């Protein structure tokens, strides 16, 4: 109902408004077995991330709920998740030729957190490493988030 | 919307290929459920370039042509998909000459296409991958990579 207006036009404000149960809502109004689905909910929520304590907590909790459930469902294929994820972030080209998200600071800040979590399948690390560490990829500079991510990834 | 010109070059292409095609290579028009030929959908095979770790493997790919051909290049898809940095998980091959908006020409003949794809196997364009697995292994552990390729060639060797 109202969660649908947040997903159409992600916003840090609209996010806070969903209330203390955004964790449960996102997990419910989302098909956590379809890789393409989860990727969309991930990127969207991830584009709302920000340093503000209020928001930061909300976004990372929602993601934890979303991905924890996703990576748990046997039917869910993490490789497709990653692959499609790299796709939407415009790191990995595709056949459908999907139009990549505008900014990448949000997903990269969330990915560092995500990757540090247990629910994250460690065999995905290197694939992600290779594209986040791809020197000529969409990533064009000395990102701050990029360094932490990368550091965490090699550390794995 | 105008396949009359297509079925025409596909017919002289079918001929040219027969008078002289590369060794071990295969390229033949599939058969329609009725029994008649179909110069639109082709079943091919490329044997690993000798000396490379692809050596001895028979790699089958499908060649689908649009009603645009030769204005447009065909869609070459490996059946099944192959472990290779420039091959999509779907099987589709990502080569510069198979993109109408790029190095593709109506002059390009099947023999030229299958050969270009044979070359692409040993010499991949890692600058722009179409698959994550092959790419990751290629950059991080280039030796494990070759091992994977050899095991894949063997798996596709004529049994």
């Amino acid at each position: 109902t109202d969660l649908s207006t947040f997903l159409s036009f992600p916003s840090p404000e609209k996010l806070l408004r969903l209330g203390p149960k955004v964790s449960v809502l996102i997990v419910q109004q989302t098909d956590t077995s379809d890789p393409e689905k989860v990727v969309s909910a991930f990127l969207k929520v991830a584009s709302v991330f920000r340093d503000d304590a209020s928001v930061k907590t909300a976004v990372l909790d929602a993601i934890d709920a979303l991905m924890k459930k996703a990576f748990s469902c046997s039917s869910f294929n993490s490789n497709t998740f990653l692959t499609r994820l790299l796709i939407h972030m415009g790191l990995l080209k595709s056949e459908d030729k999907i139009k990549a998200i505008p900014s990448l600071h949000g997903p990269l800040m969330v990915l560092n957190h995500v990757v540090r979590q247990d629910y994250f399948p460690k065999a995905l690390a290197p694939l992600l490493l290779a594209f986040v560490t791809k020197p000529n990829g969409a990533l064009e500079t000395c990102s701050f988030a990029r360094h932490n991510l990368l550091q965490t990834l090699y550390n794995i | 919307s105008m396949s009359g010109i297509a079925l025409s070059r596909l017919a002289q292409e079918r001929k040219a290929w027969r008078k002289d095609h590369p060794f071990g290579f295969v390229a033949v028009p599939t058969k329609n459920p009725d029994g008649t030929m179909n110069l639109m959908n082709w079943e091919c095979a490329i044997p690993g370039k000798k000396g490379t770790p692809w050596e001895g493997g028979l790699f089958k790919l499908r060649m689908l042509f649009k009603d645009d051909y030769p204005s447009s290049p065909p869609k070459c898809k490996f059946e099944p998909p192959l472990f290779h940095p420039n091959v999509y998980p779907s099987g589709t091959v990502c080569l510069s000459i198979l993109e109408e908006d790029k190095d593709w020409r109506p002059a390009i003949t099947i023999k030229q296409i299958l050969l270009g794809i044979q070359e692409l196997l040993n010499e991949p364009n890692i600058q722009d991958p179409a698959q994550a697995e092959a790419y990751t292994i290629y950059c991080q552990n280039r030796v494990e990579y070759e091992k994977r390729v050899r095991a894949q060639a063997k798996k596709f060797a004529p049994s």
